[PDB]
């Protein structure tokens, strides 16, 4: 009657798609976002599909020593 | 005066004293929201080096950094106003244009890239200024150069076109 | 307080107090000399005033006192009103600035 | 210092308690929602996400323990039918 | 006064003239022990699942206004929440604890 | 040198009160209906 | 001569009235008052679920939005309604948790009196700042780097609370793991 | 290219017996640094599990059902391999940590982080984490395996706070820039 999943795993499977979907599909669409996980980053890659620098979320401060600047002084005012 | 955000003030306490004669006076900018947003990429192009130092002075001089860059604090003030004295003197009409739209548009800079596109040949081709934003996706076009913007609440004319540089 | 994050994404407002607190500490305390830990006693009390503003509080209601009794003795003919107040550095009234400014 | 008044509420429920022990329960509920209001404030004297952050783990485990508690007064209340101590 | 509160205050009003209307105008007049049995498990094993399913959730919501930040490193530890919360609802399946049959 | 009665009146008060609390326990875990003049 | 400190009323961009948190901070102990009091344990759980509101409406007003409204979804829609489920069905004779509250009246002032002298000098001079003429005022102004893009209070917390601190999400995970398995093994039928 | 600033964050001390490698050597670094006794420990490790599980049922039958001691040998094999995995994990880290023997360790990450050196790469790689974020990953993850007998956690971002000071792989690197500049002369 009803299979058992350690003695044949893929007559289980087949059982469980049409005998329980709505367990048996969940168990398989969370499966999906490790796997998705696994492939598509690495596909991107190869394609081409670089990820978009982060955008900025603070004052972009220039590293190294300050520039030395001259111009817009208080004689320049008025 | 904290940096937290008020809840329940019901009053605005102003003082009178000007700043003492030992600190230069410098003029502050006359500018709101809508015009200096427009004017933002700009005054980037322009005074990126100062406002750098500024705030490259105030980091060096951690708690104390309001009273110890004042200069290079006024510098800022007077190179954002070469530029808006510059945009006044050469492109007031495309200037006036795009910030107007930006004050009806949420000031949103995707609702008028018509009316950017016109300034920034505008700015271009008086005061030699570029648009510029780092570090955008090299594979697909810039997204403020793009004819056709997705989130704007009116399409775009067909015949408006982006503003490439020396083209 | 200490922890680094503040309200808005940004860091907390009295982490330079405690970032200065740990500096000291761990630059002059030490097994070879543990009295050096009371050269932190005046960075404490600011980390203490950050959180706190006893110190602040005792200053301001100190002086408010004193603003206020002063302001009792002199006579105000003519103080500007609210809404010459409300005009101060706008574009066409010059002359509320003035009177506001007593210039 | 409402949050003082509160926790002294909650206290209050054992001293003015000597028989309703869902009363009891109330208590602590009441209890740890005032040192909870009491973070909260702090947090936002001292400008520190941490502090809301704390708060949010004390309502989880307060929730969590409000249901551990039920679950275990229900498995008393089906032996005995009363929730009364004969005092 | 600002509209939210003034739209508390307008709905409240509603409630009251409806409650005035029929405490006012319809006809009143006064028209005018028990025994103990016990009650289903099911009903507090409901209210049980529905409070930590409802407390995990909640746990979410600012993942979901933080993702750009969190990017990779906050997504694996909000997986890992996420995959600890699933366990104990298949403990609440697999035990038939809302009676499937 | 020190006073002996002040002394004294000081050491029954705090003693009093531990013994005026744990005369506020027993009237609280009486099973009548007494009163709170117990 | 000139006045040059000047205080005026501000107009719009005005903000909410502190007076609204004096009237729920009462709400608030006269409903706990009546938890404590009542004599039917439901009519108690009811007193429970409004100071729960209340202190649930005062957090939003001083600007705790997210966390104000977390009380109002899982203590008031999910912890009080366990509550009030249990109680509602369980048999309940009020006459036999009703005890003589006259007996506990000095315990209970004696109890109050201590407590609080000793609970209230431990508050920060934050929470004490305005309870109990030279009255004293809070200031603020604003800053722009510091704002460049804001957060709200339940983005800040997303960004440390699965990262830096992703410890305790893991310790609450397990609390709320052992609450599921417990109450369940408890009170079912296997 | 020295960056002038070979120890750029405050790592914790701790005393060991043999020099520090790497305080949170990434998870790859641990398994190809493993020695073959690693596997031989861990693999005996795993089987202990259901071999002590197996024996207990030889000699203090539990008197189960038809298949439940197929079910409980399932869980106890993989308790057995993810407790044997762990230690598999542990004897390799602790050498990065210097708490244990490290000789081979030492020379193999002198060998190859003076080879990226000399290649310009990084010598802890390239993430896509923020440097913020980065820090938060190194500060979970150090000394983390010290932790195993309650919580697992293993290292798979590329960041640069590991705990050592860099200097050491910059001057091994043009010591032998040098040289074979030199060999290049001679020719
Ligand atoms: C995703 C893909 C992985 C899951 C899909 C394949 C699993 C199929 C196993 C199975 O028996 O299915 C038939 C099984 C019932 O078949 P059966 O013939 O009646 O079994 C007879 C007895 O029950 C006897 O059956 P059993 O108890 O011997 O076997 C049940 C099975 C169930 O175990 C699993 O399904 C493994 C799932 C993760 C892989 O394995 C075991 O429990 C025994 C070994 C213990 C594994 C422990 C793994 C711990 C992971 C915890 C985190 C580890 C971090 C490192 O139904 C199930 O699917 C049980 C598993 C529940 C499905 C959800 C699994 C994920 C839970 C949420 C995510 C957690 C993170
Ligand atoms: C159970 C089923 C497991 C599902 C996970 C499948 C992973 C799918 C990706 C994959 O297969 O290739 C690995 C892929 C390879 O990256 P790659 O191309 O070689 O780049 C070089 C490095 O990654 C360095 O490059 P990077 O620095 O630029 O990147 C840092 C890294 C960011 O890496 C991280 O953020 C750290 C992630 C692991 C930290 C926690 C380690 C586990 C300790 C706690 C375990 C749970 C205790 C309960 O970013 C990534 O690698 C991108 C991957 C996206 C991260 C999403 C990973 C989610 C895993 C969590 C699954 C849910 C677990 C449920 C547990 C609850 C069960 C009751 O990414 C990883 O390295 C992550 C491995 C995570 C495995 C940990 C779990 C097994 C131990
Ligand atoms: C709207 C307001 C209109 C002005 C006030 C109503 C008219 C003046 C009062 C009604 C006088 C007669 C009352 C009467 O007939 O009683 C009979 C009944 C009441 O019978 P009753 O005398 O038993 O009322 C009892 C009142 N208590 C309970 C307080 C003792 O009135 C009605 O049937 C209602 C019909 C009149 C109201 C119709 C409102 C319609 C609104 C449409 C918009
Ligand atoms: C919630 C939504 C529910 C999701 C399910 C909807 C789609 C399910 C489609 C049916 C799956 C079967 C696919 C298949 O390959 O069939 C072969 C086998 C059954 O063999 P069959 O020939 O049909 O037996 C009848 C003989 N008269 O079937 C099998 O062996 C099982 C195949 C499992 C793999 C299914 C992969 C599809 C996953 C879709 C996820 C969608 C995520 C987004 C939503
Ligand atoms: C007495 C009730 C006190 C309720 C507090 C008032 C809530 C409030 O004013 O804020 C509205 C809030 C979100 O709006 P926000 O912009 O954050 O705050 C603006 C404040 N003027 O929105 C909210 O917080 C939701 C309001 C909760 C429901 C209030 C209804 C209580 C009064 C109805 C009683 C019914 C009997």
């Amino acid at each position: 009657t009803t299979p058992r999943f350690w003695s044949t795993p893929l007559k289980y499977c087949r059982w469980a798609a049409r005998e329980r979907p709505a367990l048996f599909f969940s168990v398989v669409i969370g499966a999906l976002g490790p796997v998705t996980l696994a492939t598509v980053p690495p596909l991107r890659r190869l394609i081409g599909d670089v990820d978009a620098a982060p955008i900025p979320l603070t004052y972009p401060i220039p590293p190294g020593p300050r520039k030395q600047l001259k111009g817009y002084d208080d004689d320049t005012e008025d | 005066m904290a940096t937290r955000k008020p809840a329940f003030n019901q009053h605005v306490l102003l003082d009178t004293t000007p700043l003492p004669d030992s600190i230069p006076k410098v003029k502050e900018i006359g500018a709101s929201s809508a015009p200096l947003l427009s004017a933002s990429f700009f005054i980037g192009a322009r005074c990126k080096d100062y406002n750098d130092d500024y705030m490259q002075c105030k980091n060096e001089n951690p708690g104390r950094g309001e009273f110890e860059c004042l200069k290079e604090g006024r510098r800022v003030t007077r190179c954002a106003r070469s530029v808006l004295k510059d945009i006044n003197t050469h492109c007031l009409e495309q200037f006036r244009a795009h910030w107007q739209c930006l004050d009806n548009n949420n000031q949103q800079l995707w609702q008028c890239r018509p009316a950017e596109w016109k300034l920034n040949k505008c700015v271009y081709e008086n005061l030699k200024l570029e648009k510029v934003i780092p570090d955008q996706p090299k594979n697909s076009t810039p997204v403020h150069l793009r004819q056709r913007q997705i989130f704007a609440h009116h399409a775009i004319p067909p015949w408006e076109r982006p503003f490439i540089p020396g083209q | 307080m200490a922890s680094g994050y503040g309200l808005n994404g940004g860091p907390s407002r009295c982490f330079p107090f405690w970032q200065e607190l740990l500096a000291c500490y761990v630059t002059n305390s030490s097994e070879d000399n543990p009295d050096g830990k009371n050269k932190c006693i005046p960075v404490m009390e600011d980390y203490y005033e950050c959180l706190h503003h006893r110190k602040e509080a005792a200053r301001v209601r100190a002086l408010q006192a004193a603003y206020r009794e002063a302001e009792a003795k002199k006579l105000q003919e003519n103080p500007p009103t609210a809404g010459q107040i409300r005009n101060l550095g706008l574009l066409n009234k010059e002359e509320d600035t003035k009177k506001v400014h007593c210039a | 210092n409402i949050t003082l008044i509160l926790f002294l509420i909650g206290i209050l429920g054992f001293v003015l308690n000597r028989k309703n022990i869902i009363l009891m329960l109330i208590s602590i509920e009441i209890m740890l929602l005032s040192i909870t209001f009491l973070i909260l404030l702090s947090s936002l004297n001292m400008d520190d996400i941490i502090g809301q952050t704390y708060a949010i783990y004390i309502i989880v485990v307060a929730g969590a323990e409000s249901a551990i508690g039920l679950g275990i007064l229900v498995a008393f209340y089906r032996l005995r039918g009363s929730i009364a101590i004969e005092y | 006064m600002s509209a939210m509160s003034i739209y508390i205050i307008f709905v409240s009003i509603i409630a009251i003239l409806f409650l005035a209307i029929d405490l006012i105008f319809a006809p009143h007049n006064p028209y005018k022990s028990q025994s103990r049995s016990p009650f289903n498990i099911s009903f507090f094993i409901y209210g049980l699942v529905f409070l930590l399913l409802d407390l995990e959730i909640l746990l979410l919501y600012p993942f979901a206004v933080s993702e750009y930040v969190n990017s990779a490193y906050g997504l694996a530890a909000a997986l890992i929440f996420i995959g600890i919360i699933t366990i104990g609802f298949v403990y609440e399946l697999g035990h038939d604890a809302l009676k499937v049959h | 040198p020190k006073d002996a009665v002040h002394l004294g009146l000081k050491g029954a008060a705090v003693v009093g009160g531990i013994g005026l609390l744990f005369a506020a326990v027993r009237t609280s875990l009486a099973r009548k209906n007494v009163g709170p003049w117990a | 001569s000139q006045i040059s400190l000047l205080l005026l009323k501000e107009i719009y961009t005005n903000g909410s009235t502190h007076i609204m948190l004096d009237i729920l901070s009462v709400l608030a102990v006269i409903s706990g008052i009546c938890v404590i009091i009542s004599k039917n344990p439901i009519v108690s759980v009811l007193h429970l679920i409004g100071l729960f509101a209340y202190v649930s409406f005062y957090l939003i007003l001083i600007g705790l939005n997210f966390v104000g409204l977390s009380y109002l979804i899982v203590y008031i829609g999910a912890v009080s309604i366990l509550f009030l489920f249990i109680l509602m069905l369980i048999n309940i004779r009020t006459s036999e948790l009703q005890s003589n509250t006259s007996n506990s009246i000095p315990l209970t002032i004696l109890v109050g009196i201590i407590i609080s002298s000793f609970l209230f000098k431990m508050l920060p001079y934050g929470v004490i700042i305005s309870n109990q003429k030279n009255d004293l005022f809070f200031i603020t102004s604003k800053i722009w780097d510091g704002a460049l893009a804001e957060n709200n209070h339940i983005s800040s917390i997303g960004n440390i609370m699965y990262t830096n601190y992703n410890v305790w999400l893991i310790l609450a995970s397990f609390i709320l793991l052992l609450a599921m398995v417990g109450a369940i093994v408890i009170t079912i039928k296997p | 290219n020295t960056p002038t600033q070979t120890y750029q964050f405050p790592s914790k001390t701790v005393k060991t017996d043999y020099p520090l490698i790497d305080n949170d050597p990434h998870f790859t670094r641990v398994i190809r640094y493993a020695r073959p006794s690693d596997y031989a420990h861990g693999l005996a490790a795993a089987a202990a599990g259901p071999a002590a599980l197996w024996l207990m049922e030889r000699i203090s039958p539990s008197q189960v059902g038809r298949g439940g001691f197929a079910k409980a040998m399932r869980l106890a094999g993989f308790i057995g391999l993810a407790g044997g995995f762990l230690y598999f994990y542990q004897r390799s880290i602790l050498r990065f940590y210097g708490m244990s023997e490290n000789a081979r360790e030492v020379e193999m990450d002198m060998r190859e982080m003076t080879d990226r050196v000399k290649a310009g790469l990084p010598l802890y790689g390239e993430s896509r984490l923020s440097p913020a974020m980065q820090g938060v990953a190194a500060r979970q993850s150090r000394y983390s395996a010290l932790f195993f007998g309650v919580m697992p956690w293993f290292n798979f971002v590329n960041h640069n706070q590991h705990g050592v000071d860099t200097a050491k792989y910059y001057q091994q690197a043009e010591r032998e820039l040098e040289a074979e500049r030199l060999a290049r002369e001679q020719a």
